[PDB]
Order: C-alpha cells, then sequence, then structure tokens
C-alpha cells in the first residue's frame, strides 16, 4: 500500500537487504525472500520489544484489503476470520460491517474521506447529488473494493449508480489522469491522498483541506477475538501514543514539499 | 456512578483501570492568547 508499508527486492550488497527491514514472505511451496519496510513495520519493531513476543510476517495472497461475497471474505480480514492469523497490521478502516466479527484496538492516525482535484463544496454539493445537467460532467475516483465503497454505496444510491464509468487502476493511475484530464474529480482515503500531494510533479492540492473530513476514523490494529492480547497491545499502544514519538515517525516518513 | 459522559480524554493511567469505547471526536492541546 501507501508508504505504510513498502517492499523492496534484496540488494546483492550483502546478499540480502541491512537492518532496519524485516525479512517478508510472499505467500502463495517455493518461496522468494523479501524484506519489508515502512511505518507500520517501524511501529512493530518499537512494539515488539517492550512486551517481548515473536513474530513471523508474510504477505496477503488473493489481496484487495476486504470484502463479503455471499460470506466468502478475502484479504487480511478473510485470514484472520478463518483463524489463519493473529493480527493484521497496516491499513484498515474500523467501520460497522467489519467490527461486528473481529476486535480491534485504539486509532493511532487520523483518517477519513476525502476529495482530490486540478489546480465544489462538500459531498452534498448539487455537482455530485444531481447528476443530470450535462455541461458540466464531471469525474470521480472510487477505487473499487475500497473501504469507501461500501460507505458512498450504502449511502448515496444515485452516486453509486453514476460513478460506473470511474477510472479504476491504482493510486498511481489515477494522480496520471488527473493530471491529463481524462477525469474531474478524485474520492479516495485521505491519509494518502494528503500525503501524496506533499511531494509530486507542481503542485496539484484539495479542497479546503482537513475542514472536509468525512466519516472520520482512524486506522487500527486488527486482532482474534476474545484474547488477552488485544487488552496488552492495546494498553502498551495507548501509552506509546502518549509518549509522543508518533509525531516523530510521521515527521520522518510523511513529510511533504508542496 | 455507572457511566461517564463528559470531554473526557484518555491516556495510560485512567486506561490502567476504566475501559473506554471507541472515539468520536479528536483534538489536542493548543494555547489561548488575547488579541
Ligand atoms: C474485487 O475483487 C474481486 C476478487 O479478486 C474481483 O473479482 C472480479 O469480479 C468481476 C465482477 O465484479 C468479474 O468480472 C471478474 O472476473 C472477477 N475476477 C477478476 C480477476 O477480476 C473484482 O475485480 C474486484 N472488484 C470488484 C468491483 O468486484
Amino acid at each position: 500500500e501507501r508508504p505504510f508499508v513498502i517492499v523492496e527486492s534484496p540488494d546483492p550488497g550483502t546478499g540480502g537487504c541491512v537492518p532496519n527491514t524485516v525479512p517478508c514472505r510472499r505467500q502463495s511451496a517455493p518461496y522468494t525472500k523479501l524484506c519489508c519496510k515502512g511505518f507500520c513495520i517501524d511501529i512493530l519493531k518499537k512494539l515488539a520489544r517492550v512486551v517481548k513476543f515473536s513474530y513471523d510476517l508474510y504477505l496477503v495472497t488473493n489481496g484487495k484489503h476486504g470484502k463479503r461475497v455471499r460470506g466468502v471474505w478475502n484479504g487480511m480480514i478473510g485470514e484472520v476470520y478463518y483463524k489463519r492469523a493473529d493480527m493484521a497490521i497496516g491499513s484498515l478502516t474500523i467501520n460497522e460491517e467489519r467490527s461486528e466479527i473481529v476486535d480491534f484496538s485504539v486509532p493511532f492516525v487520523e483518517t477519513g474521506i476525502s476529495v482530490m482535484v486540478a489546480r465544489v463544496s462538500g459531498l452534498s454539493d448539487k455537482k455530485f447529488q444531481r447528476p443530470q445537467d450535462q455541461y458540466p460532467p464531471f469525474r470521480f475516483g472510487t477505487v473499487p473494493n475500497g473501504s469507501t465503497e461500501r460507505n458512498i454505496r450504502s449511502n448515496y444510491r444515485d452516486m453509486h449508480t453514476h460513478m460506473v464509468k470511474f477510472n479504476q487502476r491504482s493510486v498511481e493511475d489515477a494522480l496520471t489522469s488527473l493530471k491529463m484530464g481524462k477525469l474531474d474529480a478524485f474520492i479516495y482515503d485521505a491519509a494518502v491522498l494528503n500525503y501524496m500531494a506533499g511531494k509530486d510533479e507542481g503542485c496539484k492540492l484539495v479542497t479546503i483541506g482537513s475542514g472536509k473530513v468525512f466519516a472520520t476514523t482512524g486506522y487500527g490494529i486488527a486482532m482474534q477475538k476474545d484474547s488477552h492480547w488485544k487488552r496488552a497491545i492495546d494498553l502498551a499502544l495507548l501509552q506509546f501514543l502518549g509518549d509522543g514519538e508518533t509525531q516523530k515517525l510521521e515527521t520522518v516518513w510523511l513529510s511533504g514539499i508542496c | 456512578a455507572d457511566m461517564i459522559v463528559a470531554p473526557l480524554t484518555i491516556n495510560n493511567e485512567r486506561a490502567q483501570y476504566i475501559e473506554f469505547s471507541k472515539p468520536f471526536k479528536y483534538q489536542g492541546l493548543t494555547i489561548l492568547v488575547k488579541k
């Protein structure tokens, strides 16, 4: 995903990769040894020492976060629900549908739904509320299989119906298409878009800013239901957040130029 | 008492004893100055 987690191939400098990184395997019997680095990796490494527990990290196979197709849950949520893992670190938004089955810790960063446009006055604006005027035909984001997709589909039928003709390849192709002009607006998570404008060719920006945040929530750590690990990790992470190093990690990994 | 509904922030010491629910409005600490 976004710089919370980054996958890098080992370098021939040492027949591997240096410290400040942890080996990670791409599951699928044979495996190639990669090593993963990022924000969540750093927070996990910092957490491990205090509570003194062992860990092994492995990637997801099916991918695409989480979904519920007739109870067939894929992704990290699918992996943790069927008792195939103990925790699922990384990008994950706490909402009503997910929390029914799997327990969560406290949030550590702020996030939500934002809007990205090329260089509108909120969700309830008539442009997104009344798609019937043909002279300003706008465009949207809506990376499918997304957490926000469920919300926008559940809350506004007309927008979901009119969002069919939307660019959908990645958080990379949308930026290129917007820089081209093949679309008009983009909607996705907040903590990733506000960073994505941090270091970009020129200065592409968003609307008013953090004042325009919809369904404000945070990222969290999932865990199997009814385990002492849940309480232990939650209290430890609260103590760490109260310490204040989270700001240092943020300024190390979440700073931009524009 | 049995329940607290007030602007009560969360910290380690209080988290040691009582159990909290999910938060509903984020904030911080800021300085008040007179113009
Ligand atoms: C969500 O993830 C699923 C699982 O990988 C993808 O499944 C596709 O679903 C569409 C119909 O929605 C089928 O036409 C494809 O054949 C399925 N497989 C693939 C590989 O695309 C799906 O693409 C993702 N997105 C949506 C909107 O379902």
